[PDB]
């Protein structure tokens, strides 16, 4: 699986995963579970959407996408 | 159970007719249905679980609950036919005698 | 539109089976239910049997033995089977649609076919 | 009222008899799908989160006394989309106390299908972690959705479900709420079938209603 | 044969509606204490795993028609140590091949203390950890044992249990087998209740023999 | 040395109850159950409860017939309701063991129930 | 629940008493029990068709055919009763003043 | 609650470790990075020691936890020509980082 990252931060998947998209914020901090599910600890700021294959980020290394929707876990760019 | 229906009743160019139930009250949960009979047999339907209309079917028709026997009243009557009344007892629609209208 | 035709023997002799197919049209016979309603001669209507929409059969309890109503969804015909007939069950059978979800009464009756029972 | 006596079919894909039971866990479904959802009007709806196969199916009365089955239930139909696709025959909500303000409820339906459809749909399934010492450990969900392809047959019976939590009660409850993440599911009657799938020829015999 | 319907009461000792089922894993007891064998004979006995609480037993025929209790299965007893301390009066084995090699075998007792007592055994209960993609994960029994006291009241219905993954070839099993720690486990009409313990009056059915 | 003893009426009247209580020593009514048997002028199965509590009645006599025992005081009392006149017999209570043996042992003596 | 029916006496001077019921089944279920009688003292002699109980000396249980019968290899005059659990009862039959 | 690295720590097999301590769940699937953008290695349960190594990382890493105390043991083999380092042991949230061993 290809993984595609290119405010609001877009990371587009190669094919169809779900919402198994962990999104990888000194070592690299996790800022959401499924993509859409704030992390504790985290400023609610952050917020995380998509469903089906594309997925985006909007604040308001850099910020990894990490799928576990087949091994092995990919990440982007 | 048993539905019983006045056999029959006169007019002019409103009318109530009363569907009583032998068994208890008549609710909501015996769907309520009033089918007019013309001449050769033509059969439609006038009146579902007592308030909503069959298509096609003319404003003036009403139907409602009242006392403990459902009824169905003709508003501005032009229907010169007989009236069968079905109540849904759970399982299977019984049928009530003709009204014999009358205009 | 919504239609609704009836076809039967017309004349069967005691303890011969009654075969009637009602072959509605204008409307699916998976969504709305066929009632069997049989109005004899100078009477008020008697209910038969209904075959519902997801094929559960309802029979009248009196005729539940005898009775037996059938469906075929591609050909779109209700078959009706009555066994042991006798003298007192002519009359005029009817089909009739049910909208269980909607209207919740039977909405189209069919012409009904005449079985006459005799000698 | 009556006593629903199911006997349960083999397991419907992609479950198996040897993996976890999947449940259609959000209410939403993938583009180009719809959920399979038991619908009395738009306002009253329950979205199907646990679908199960029956091969047959076995009616009593409330004593146990042998009954021929029941007219379905009027007014409910299991529209996928706008149109129906399967006729509701039996409803019954199980209503667990969780906590004094936190109640579980678990809706079942028991319906036949009219009209062969396949959707996709979200899917997940119960998992419970280790816990060292006697600590206490939750009946979660897998907050990992999955897409995948669930097919219904014509005629044939299927037992729905619905699962929700309610906080703060309805004097039937008619809320649809997905299953949460990080939540604790305590079982009840309603939801033991939905942690692997049981075997073929297994009979569950259920009190299930024939009316709101 | 009747056919038993059980309404589970309170969880019993240490389990409870909001934690996990406990169960006595091994076939051995801290020092100065025995396990709750349910033994025929010398030779064959299984080693009660699973322990419920029933409050009220309602017995129907096959046909689904009163009936009252049976007598308690002669032969048969729940030995801690050497002396009695109930009988069984119902007994089923819900036998499930997990392939041609291995077959999973729980067999369900239902007994009536005689006279109460208390043992300390060691307990475990069943976990499924959570899986990455859509992998089949198993159903598996923690391996720490963790030592708690277990109640008995006299009087008062109790359902065992006893789960044998029997590999190889076999015919009813008396083979007694511990909760593997990392056998995968198949769930059967027998686990239903041995994940969390259910609400309490719940009715669930069964299908139980009076004999061997 | 296990023995038992009965004490009953020895006379009652049709229509009335009949009390007997059943004795036990040199054992304990929580491993065997306790069989009531009468021996009209064969022998009928009246009743059993067992070590656990649980009792079985003939089918003819499930609405006469009640049987209760107490464990600790290691007693067991049989009461029959609607006697009629065919009642009469020596009542026996016998101890089944239902764990090593399947069958009745020993047998209480025995009380002239007469009606 | 069935009948059962057991010889109406014997005479003898090795003896054996037949216990046969009117399903016939004979089957190990019934847990053949001949309880004895004396002078009317009731005595536990067999249990299980097989058994013994204790202190009981010579007697010995066995199914032959398809009648449970027992074995007794001046003192022993006595009714035999013999009891067959049905499945959940047991029915004594007339017994034998051997 | 915390993984602790046991270390910083060619073709001598070079175990790469991280040891987490304050757990209340033990089987959470502890997963192995190295990071010379991120780069999975595979991921080992901490209970049943079952591993899934990203086909690019096998015959080259073999990881073992160990069974009284939870540990992370990346047995790597074969080291060639940079750094391999940090593994993730998640929780319900907010538990699972540790200090990457950084392989020279
Ligand atoms: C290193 O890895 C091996 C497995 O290859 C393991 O047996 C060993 O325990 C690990 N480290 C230690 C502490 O020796």
């Amino acid at each position: 699986i290809v993984l595609t990252q290119s405010v609001s931060l877009s990371c587009r998947a190669s094919q169809s995963i779900s919402n198994n998209l962990h999104w990888y914020q000194e070592s690299p901090r996790l800022l959401f579970k499924s993509a859409s599910q704030s992390i504790s600890g985290i400023p609610s700021r952050f917020s995380g959407s998509g469903s089906g294959t594309d997925f985006t980020l909007s604040i308001n290394g850099m910020y990894f996408c990490q799928q576990t929707n087949s091994w092995p876990l990919t990440f982007g760019t | 159970a048993v539905v019983t229906q006045e056999s029959a009743l006169t007019t002019s160019p409103t009318v109530t007719l009363t569907c009583r139930s032998s068994t208890g009250a008549v609710t909501t949960s015996n769907y309520a249905s009033w089918v007019q009979e013309k001449p050769d047999h033509l059969f439609i339907g006038l009146i579902g679980g007592t308030n909503n209309r069959a298509p096609g079917v003319p404003a003036r028709f009403s139907g409602s609950l009242i006392g403990d026997k459902a009824a169905l009243t003709i508003t501005g009557a032009q229907d010169e036919a007989i009236y069968f009344c079905a109540l849904w007892f759970s399982n299977h629609w019984v049928f009530g005698g003709g009204t014999k209208l009358t205009v | 539109q919504v239609q609704l035709k009836e076809s039967g023997p017309g004349l069967v002799a005691p303890s011969q089976s009654l075969s009637i197919s009602c072959t509605v049209s204008g409307f699916s016979l998976t969504t709305f239910g066929i009632h069997w309603i049989r109005q004899p001669p100078g009477k008020g209507l008697e209910w038969l049997g209904v075959i519902w929409a997801a094929g559960t059969t309802n029979y009248n309890s009196t005729l539940k033995s005898r009775l037996t109503i059938t469906k075929d969804n591609s050909r779109s015909q209700v078959f009706l089977k009555m066994n042991s007939l006798q003298t007192y069950d002519t009359a005029i059978y009817y089909c009739v649609r049910e909208d269980y979800d909607y209207f919740f009464g039977l909405d189209y009756w069919g012409q009904g076919t005449s079985v006459t029972v005799s000698s | 009222e009556y006593k629903v006596v199911l006997t349960f079919g083999s397991p419907m894909s992609p479950n198996a008899n040897n993996k976890q039971t999947w449940v259609n866990k959000p209410l939403d479904a993938p583009s180009g799908h719809y959920n399979v959802k038991i619908a009395k009007d738009v306002d009253h709806y329950l979205t199907m989160q646990g679908f199960t196969s029956i091969a047959s199916v076995d009616w009593y009365t409330i004593d146990f006394q042998p009954s021929e089955a029941p007219a379905p239930i009027k007014g409910l139909q299991v529209l996928v989309n706008i149109s129906k696709k399967a006729d509701v025959y039996a409803v019954k909500q199980f209503v667990t106390a969780q906590t004094n303000n936190k109640h579980q409820v678990t809706s079942l339906f028991l319906v036949k299908v009219t009209t062969g459809f396949q959707v996709n749909n979200y899917l997940s399934y119960f998992y419970r972690a280790s816990a060292t010492g006697d600590a206490t450990t939750n009946l979660l969900v897998r907050g990992d959705t999955y897409t995948a392809g669930i097919s219904f047959t014509q005629g044939g019976w299927y037992l729905l479900t619905n699962t929700s939590i309610v906080d703060g009660m309805p004097p039937w409850v008619w809320n649809n709420v997905e299953l949460k993440t990080n939540t604790a599911y305590h079982m009840d009657k309603g939801l033991v079938h939905l942690i692997m799938p049981l075997p073929e020829s297994t009979q569950m015999c259920y009190e299930m209603l024939t009316s709101i």
